RNA sequence: CGGCACGUAGCGCAGCGGUAGCGCACCGUCAUGGGGUGUCGGGGGUCGGAGGUUCAAAUCCUCUCGUGCCGACCA
RNA sequence: CCCUG
RNA sequence: UCAACGGAUAAAAGGUACUCCGGGGAUAACAGGCUGAUACCGCCCAAGAGUUCAUAUCGACGGCGGUGUUUGGCACCUCGAUGUCGGCUCAUCACAUCCUGGGGCUGAAGUAGGUCCCAAGGGUAUGGCUGUUCGCCAUUUAAAGUGGUACGCGAGCUGGG
RNA sequence: CCAGACAGCCAGGAUGUUGGCUUAGAAGCAGCCAUCAUUUAAAGAAAGCGUAAUAGCUCACUGGUCGAGUCGGCCUGCGC
């Protein structure tokens, strides 16, 4: 997990979810893209 | 192969002419036969 | 008892003859040291072919002090002074052949079976 | 000047040893002096770039206001004080000045040791700097290192010397 | 880093930045990045700005900076008290109303200058916005 | 940081609206067997850089980057 | 004044 | 060139830590206050380094903020007095966490790490030098945190500066 | 977009060819240049992973199943 003030999509398998009024970015391909938006 | 022993110690200019300015690479004096340095106060073989 | 700048007799021929305790290993804030527990010293006075040489920095093993040992009969074993036997920093073996005086039991552990049997007398 | 300079001309680094007749003795009696040949490539002076941020450790401290200011270059290790003045930002300007000659002089230190390292390497070869030898009196031109000879002293001395240092560059040496 | 060459005079007054930039239209090339806020434009800014789109396009088509800091702005040394004269000229801006075009390009595709104009926007410190070139 | 002193030939120095000067040095010839000293005869300078006035700028002004000096004090 | 070992 | 140019006399420079009086917080020095250029701590873009790969770790060119925290700005409080450095004694708070506790990623085999997130319950060296805060050095320890508190604390001590 | 759309689901994703160079190896995937043709449902001298390079794993693309909406840009109010 990178905790990031402006989390986006990098690869194209990566998806925006909204937890607990919390942007994270989750990613089935690589983990590396696992980020929060904080 | 032996290494030479230079006078100059530590170079840290040039070498080369360190040697130069070391006795190995100095000017060499000929004893001539006959001349100026001519008189032998004893032959090679008496 | 034994702390920071304090003068001990060395007990073996390491060739030592006066050190003085300088650090008391083994915790943060430790005061004492009790017969049998590391500490740091430097050397004072030495035999002039001994085996380490004056101003060197080493560890060593308590084995008398004037407060002595404490035994769960509720007996004490006091000695007439403080004295260590050198180690060596890292290996903590001692440096010297052979132990002068008398030593006590606690000593009697898997670091220490070369003291126990080179002392003359065990207490 | 000019293109493959250094490469065609390098060499020549060594000694000559010349044997002839010598005129400026009165008597004639012949002279073995030596010259050497040093040749070494133009190379660029580059630029001395500044020191970064990060690399420096920045501390202020009372002057004996803490405007003293002691600049530390973390990756070699070298510190430089300065308490004079009452300005903060004037005795963090010259620390800054301070770092610079610094590292300037260790540069060149570092440039100087290496380039002494290389002379001990080339003091240590020694002898083999006698590269040439030129005989005026039999007339006989030599090189030791290719071991190569020819008897033209007049063109040697012209300058015809293509010969031997193409033997020398496919020597390698 | 941009400058005029000469001046007729060493520094100038702060001024104010009221109104809206004329210059709004797209002019030489057909993609414009175009001001939406309001403020002051370092030659810095500039320069770094103009560096992003060009690298970003690698030199096709052809950039026009359509503005110029032309203003000079003083800063007074620190540690120094108020007054005791102007201070001296720092750096340049240009100021820039809303509705400026700020930069212009031509003979490039549309996806690559809208992304040469990200970059660029990221590097500017005032809004900005896309542009094209209209018949009138 | 603030003043104020100077950027002149390879070097050391004068000249501070129209003219570039002196010494050492370099070159060439003499003198010497030869070198030095000596004698004869020459040359050499965007006048630190940039731009402003003036018919004209080394000289007048501004800025510039070097080196030197004097103060960066009461708390 | 000096005369490469 | 009474140019200090509404011109004090025709005619005049300094030191005071040996000082003294009248006054001023109208006006400085410490501390507080406002601000936050600078400082410190974050974040945005991503050229490039990283064998390939911007984002494991760094991050140019530039940008946007936070704290009040250094150096500063002002001169609002105090000049019918608000005792300033350092040490000692005793502290308390914050978290931007030094250790211990939980976890994500890794260019994480294990050990040992690197970076980030959560967490302030407890703990957090002794000496040589110097008046020292600081720093360097020696040896430890799980660690030798960073700051706020009139740069905490002199109607509590010292008085080396 | 009921000349069936979007997302799933079943299939292909080839031939010259490994396009050449320079490398050490260069095969879509280190860099450079060109970026065609055939089969045409469609296959880019390849978007990505990967190999020491190959290999291998996907994608773009298009075919089949299903049967009502799909998709992302602009302006704007309030919020995170
Ligand atoms: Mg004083
Ligand atoms: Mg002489
Ligand atoms: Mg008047
Ligand atoms: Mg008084
Ligand atoms: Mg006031
Ligand atoms: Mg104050
Ligand atoms: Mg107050
Ligand atoms: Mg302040
Ligand atoms: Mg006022
Ligand atoms: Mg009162
Ligand atoms: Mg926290
Ligand atoms: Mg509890
Ligand atoms: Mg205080
Ligand atoms: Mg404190
Ligand atoms: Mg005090
Ligand atoms: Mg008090
Ligand atoms: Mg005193
Ligand atoms: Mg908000
Ligand atoms: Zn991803």
């Amino acid at each position: 997990m990178k905790v990031r003030a402006s989390v986006k999509k990098l690869c194209r398998n990566c998806k925006i979810v909204k937890r607990d009024g919390v942007i994270r970015v989750i990613c089935s391909a690589e983990p590396k893209h696992k980020q929060r938006q904080g | 192969m032996s290494r030479y022993q230079h006078t100059k110690g530590q170079i840290k200019d040039n070498a080369i002419e360190a040697l130069l300015h070391d006795p190995l690479f100095r000017q060499r004096v000929e004893k001539n036969k006959k001349g100026k340095g001519s008189y032998m106060r004893k032959g090679k073989h008496g | 008892m034994i702390q920071e700048q304090t003068m001990l007799n060395v007990a073996d021929n390491s060739g030592a003859r006066r050190v003085m305790c300088i650090k008391v290993l083994g915790g943060s804030h430790r005061r004492y040291a009790g017969v049998g527990d590391i500490i740091k010293i430097t050397i004072k006075e030495a035999i002039p072919r001994g085996k380490v040489k004056k101003g060197d920095v080493l560890k060593a093993v308590v084995v008398r002090t004037k407060k002595g040992v404490r035994r769960p009969d509720g007996s004490v074993i006091r000695f007439d002074g403080n004295a260590c036997v050198l180690l060596n920093n890292n290996s903590e073996q001692p440096i010297g052949t052979r132990i002068f005086g008398p030593v006590t039991r606690e000593l009697r552990s898997e670091k220490f079976m070369k003291i126990i049997s080179l002392a003359p007398e065990v207490l | 000047s000019g293109d493959y300079a250094y490469g065609w001309l390098r060499t020549e680094t060594g000694v000559h040893r010349l044997v002839r007749k010598s005129p400026f003795d009165s008597g004639g009696r012949r002279h073995t002096s030596f010259s050497s040949a040093f040749v070494y490539p133009e190379v660029d002076d580059d630029i001395d770039i500044e020191i970064n941020p990060a690399d420096l450790r920045i501390d202020v401290y009372r002057t004996s206001t803490e405007s003293a200011v002691r600049i530390t270059h973390i990756p070699t290790g070298i510190v430089t004080q300065c308490q004079n003045d009452r300005s903060q930002h004037k005795n963090k300007d010259q620390a800054m000045k301070q770092m610079k000659a610094k590292l300037y002089e260790l540069e060149m230190q570092k440039k100087n040791a290496e380039k002494q390292a290389m002379e001990d390497n080339k003091s240590d070869i020694g002898w083999g700097s006698q590269i040439r030898s030129y005989v005026l009196d039999d007339s006989r031109i030599k090189d030791l290192r290719t071991g190569v000879e020819t008897r033209n002293t007049q063109a040697v001395l012209d300058g015809s010397l293509d010969q031997f240092i193409e033997a020398s560059l496919k020597a390698g040496l | 880093m941009l400058q005029p060459k000469r001046t007729k005079f060493r520094k100038m007054h702060k001024g104010r930045n009221r109104g809206l930039a004329q210059g709004t239209d797209v002019s030489f090339g057909s993609f414009g990045l175009k001001a939406v806020g309001r403020g002051r434009l370092t030659a810095r800014q500039i320069e770094a700005a103009r560096r992003a789109m060009t690298r970003a396009v690698k030199r096709q088509g052809k950039i026009w900076i359509r503005v110029f800091p032309d203003k000079p702005i003083t800063e007074k040394p620190l540690a120094v008290r108020m007054g005791k004269g102007k201070g001296n000229v720092e750096y340049w801006v240009a100021l820039i109303q809303p509705g400026k075009v700020l930069y212009e390009m031509d003979g490039v595709p549309e996806e690559l200058a809208r992304e040469a104009f990200k970059l660029a926007a990221a590097k500017l410190p005032i809004k900005t916005t896309f542009v094209t070139k209209t018949v009138m």
